[PDB]
């Protein structure tokens, strides 16, 4: 099992972290995972994904044993993780809760004014909170 | 016993249709038979609604199943053996030459009934009464000649048909088709009953013969349009296969049979438009298959066949598009196009593995298995990979999915790299790199950038090479500084035109290839600002253009250039003298340079980095 926690602005990948239930993803999957996430986000946005309500999208993409959830804020921000399986014991209400908390941390970092919007999530304090969310889910 | 249902692909890719035969007819008649065959090709002239499914073909323990026992029996049933036999003849109403017509048609129908006695098939005869039309109930010689037929053979009267004149022949051909639908379905039902009766008996519970029978049962049903019954008998055959043992030498053949079955049943799905049903069958069985084999799996098997699985399903995607379903393709234009593409990628990787295990010292016919590999060694061109990428490319482009198709394009170029075919890889990369810079995300931008470095050095499009290298030095801070230094040296080399340094990869042939180059080739960021424009024909502008280097490494501070413009009338931090404006030109002209073109280090940044004005 591995999760990749990713916030997405307009076109880039501000913060992606490739972690597992044990540690960061040792496998050299970094670039492939990032490219797949970006392509999926672009295609879905072109289709309709840009919408007012906080948009839930479970299994909107399906890679090799990694199933993706996309979420939309009315402030035009996107969020992604994957599960390292075609099938593994987990839930979706937990996904709702974890990305709600991901939004909470997003806006709490947006509180940091030194962070101009559209940048990498640099703060190791914020990022350790993010990997604590990771531990919450894996 | 348990023989294969079939080991034959490329079977019934189009909607299966019946076949009724036409005998060996000479050229002497083929001309008028042209009109005859025209009505026959009329089935292909007319709309599918008008078009009758059947088409034409030519010719000159328990007891074992007849008609089912072997797969060549299946295929011979499919097209070689017509359900019904029809021989077209001519009938001119005359006196004694018409008696010779009697004797001749008697001979031909005698031969034809002998042939039928070989193969148990229903028969019909068609005659052109080429004379002028007359009322029905007029020709007693029609009854006489039918009786001459019957004492010769016994064919029932109604099977006789007439097509006197072409303008009449067309309508009589339409009703011919209808009657043929009648007799064909009759024969099809009869064979269906034969199959079911066979299936009710077991030759000591062989249990796989019946599998063939239910397969052929589905064949019959799809002949007769009962798609649902036949598809479910197919799926029941799938269940029967499941009940069979696994992982034997057969299990691969089991998997291929299930591939046939998935093909057919998914056809029948999309014919009935049960999309996610087809998806579920697809997945269900394919992960069954992945489980069933752990090795051998020489991976041109169960991997290439996986690729063909997704190939057929892509075929059925486009089949749906022709049908018109937008569902899964609003979802995913081809869910499995590029998927099969990555499966043929693993195919080729497994081929590389095959070469590896070959590089070992490489009695149960493993050499034939090795010969298998040699056969598998043949399908290593992986150009078919490129073509499948092309189909996925276009298929996703169908709904205009630019990003995904572009990344499949970088896939293509990467593959050409693997094949060593730098040229077209460079072409697609040349398309992608401006795109990737437009995506503003430098990471994969730089990754394909070093890919392009390799591509261009191998090709020698050193103009393109240096363009990508220089926009790479623009923000190369994600990479090693020393390599930036090396590449900057390469920049001065190419500007001089002398061979570039990455000889660590270079080999003399392509080296000379690009030595040829640049004879034809003709042509980090800073900021442009203006202290004053739109003058009163008295002002004097000056160097407000701050030349900034964002590369850590310096570029040699060589020289400068300014280019004059004509609107209306013709007329770290490093700054050095240029006196760009001292020429007192005419008023109200804001001469904003297209590109900087000052000679710092070398000619320029060329790749499109210049700002407008203040």
């Amino acid at each position: 099992m591995a999760f990749c926690i990713a916030v997405i602005g307009k076109d880039n990948a501000p913060l992606y972290l490739t972690t597992s239930d044990m540690e960061q993803e040792l496998e050299l999957q970094y670039h492939v995972n990032a490219a797949l996430d970006v392509v999926e986000e672009k295609c879905l946005i072109g289709k309709g994904a840009p919408e007012s309500k906080e948009l839930y999208l479970g299994l909107l993409y399906s890679t090799e044993n990694h199933k993706i959830y996309g979420f939309v804020t009315n402030t035009r921000v996107k969020f992604i993780v994957v599960i390292d399986s075609s099938n593994v014991a987990l839930r979706e209400n937990e996904v709702r809760a974890i990305f709600r908390n991901l939004h909470l941390l997003y806006t709490d970092a947006i509180c940091n004014p030194f962070y101009i919007p559209g940048e990498s999530l640099t703060s190791k304090k914020f990022d350790r909170a993010v990997q604590k969310l990771m531990s919450g889910t894996a | 016993m348990t023989m294969d249902a079939t080991a034959l692909p490329s079977e019934l890719l189009v909607t299966p249709q019946p076949l009724v035969g036409f005998c060996g007819l000479d050229t002497a008649r083929v001309s008028v038979h042209k009109a005859v065959w025209e009505a026959f090709s009329g089935s292909l002239q007319r709309k599918a609604a008008d078009r009758a499914a059947v088409q034409y073909k030519l010719l000159p323990e328990w007891y074992h199943p007849k008609g089912i026992l072997k797969r060549n029996w299946m295929l011979k049933h499919l097209h070689v053996l017509p359900s019904v036999v029809v021989l077209f003849q001519d009938m001119e109403w005359n006196d004694l030459q018409w008696t010779e017509k009697q004797v001749q048609c008697a001979a031909i129908v005698q031969a034809l009934k002998n042939t039928l006695q070989e193969r148990n098939t229903r028969l019909c005869l068609v005659l052109l009464q080429r004379a002028a039309p007359l009322p029905p109930g007029e020709d007693l010689l029609a009854a006489e000649r039918a009786a001459s037929l019957t004492n010769a053979c016994g064919i029932t009267s109604k099977m006789l048909f007439i097509l006197p004149h072409t303008e009449h022949l067309t309508g009589y051909a339409l009703r011919l088709e209808s009657a043929f639908l009648d007799m064909a379905q009759s024969y099809y039902a009869l064979m269906s009953k034969r199959i079911r009766n066979h299936r009710d008996q077991l030759t000591a519970a062989h249990t796989s013969l019946k599998i063939r029978h239910q397969f052929k049962l589905g064949f019959v049903a799809e002949m007769r349009q009962d798609f649902s019954t036949g598809q479910k008998h197919y799926f029941q055959a799938y269940a029967n296969l499941d009940e069979i043992r696994i992982n034997d030498g057969n299990c691969l053949e089991i998997k291929t049979l299930a591939g046939f079955l998935n093909y057919k049943i998914c056809r029948l799905m999309f014919k009935l438009k049960t999309p996610r049903d087809a998806i579920n069958q697809f997945i269900i069985h394919v992960e069954k298959h992945k489980s069933r084999v752990g090795f051998k799996d020489l991976a041109f098997e169960h991997h290439a066949w996986l690729s063909t699985q997704h190939s057929v399903f892509a075929e059925l995607f486009c089949e749906a598009i022709k049908n018109g379903l937008p569902a899964l393709q609003t979802q995913h234009p081809g869910i499995y196009y590029h998927k099969a593409a990555e499966f043929v990628m693993k195919r080729r990787d497994a081929a590389m593995e095959a070469y590896a295990a070959m590089q070992a010292s490489s009695v149960a016919e493993q050499q034939a298995n090795m010969q298998l590999c040699d056969q598998e060694r043949s399908y290593n061109h992986s150009a078919a990979i490129i073509a499948l990428l092309s189909q996925a490319m276009a298929q996703f482009k169908i709904y205009k999915c630019l990003r995904f198709r572009k990344k499949l394009a970088i896939d293509m170029a990467e593959e050409y790299l693997k094949s060593g075919d730098h040229a077209k890889a460079l072409t697609l990369y040349s398309l992608m790199l401006p795109d990737y810079r437009q995506e503003k995300w430098t990471t994969i931008f730089t990754d394909v950038l070093l890919k392009t470095l390799r591509c261009a050095l191998l090709s020698g499009s050193v103009a393109d090479y240096i363009a990508c290298s220089v926009e790479a030095l623009s923000l190369r801070h994600q990479s090693d500084q020393s390599e930036r230094i090396l590449i900057l040296e390469n920049l001065w080399q190419v500007f001089q035109g002398v061979p570039p340094m990455p000889k660590t990869q270079l080999t003399p042939e392509a080296q000379a290839l690009w030595t040829s180059a640049l004879a034809n080739v003709k042509s980090v960021e800073m900021c442009a600002t203006f202290e004053r424009v739109q003058l009163s024909n008295d002002d004097l502008l000056q160097l407000q253009l701050i030349v900034r280097v964002l590369t850590d490494i310096p570029l040699r501070i060589r020289s400068f250039h300014v280019i004059l413009a004509d609107a209306g009338n013709p007329q770290s931090y490093y700054q050095l003298f240029c006196s760009t404006e001292a020429q007192q030109f005419h008023e109200n002209t804001q001469l904003r340079i297209v590109r900087l073109e000052a000679h710092m280090g070398t000619d320029q940044v060329a790749a499109l980095l210049t700002c407008s004005s203040n």
